């Protein structure tokens, strides 16, 4: 007696939470601890991470 | 005369310790009777490394 509306239903979610990547800083203070930069000089620094 | 001079230092020579003297060959002009004159160098940093 009832003409159905045929139409059933499925769903689901995505999750996109995060940025891909953290750029964690440590900065570097060059003329450093035990050394010294003077005017005029010349040089290199290093800073492993 | 010769008014400059152009002392250069390198590696060696500052890590022992720079002491510069002065010899100073010298005829004073006939009669000239003086006291306390003054002799003064101007001391230019050109260029360091
Ligand atoms: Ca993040
Ligand atoms: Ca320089
Ligand atoms: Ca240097
Ligand atoms: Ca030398």
């Amino acid at each position: 007696s009832v003409t159905s509306d045929r139409t059933y239903y499925g769903y689901g979610d995505v999750s996109v939470k995060n940025e891909p990547v953290n750029v964690v800083v440590s900065p570097f203070s060059f003329p450093g601890a035990n050394a010294s930069l003077s005017s005029g000089g010349q040089g290199v620094f290093k800073k492993p991470d | 005369q010769h008014g400059k001079a152009w002392i250069t230092l390198d590696a060696e020579e500052l890590r022992e310790g720079a002491v510069l003297g002065a010899v100073m060959y010298y005829e004073v002009k006939e009669g000239v009777l003086a006291s306390r004159l003054p002799l003064v160098f101007k001391v230019r940093v050109v260029e360091t490394g």
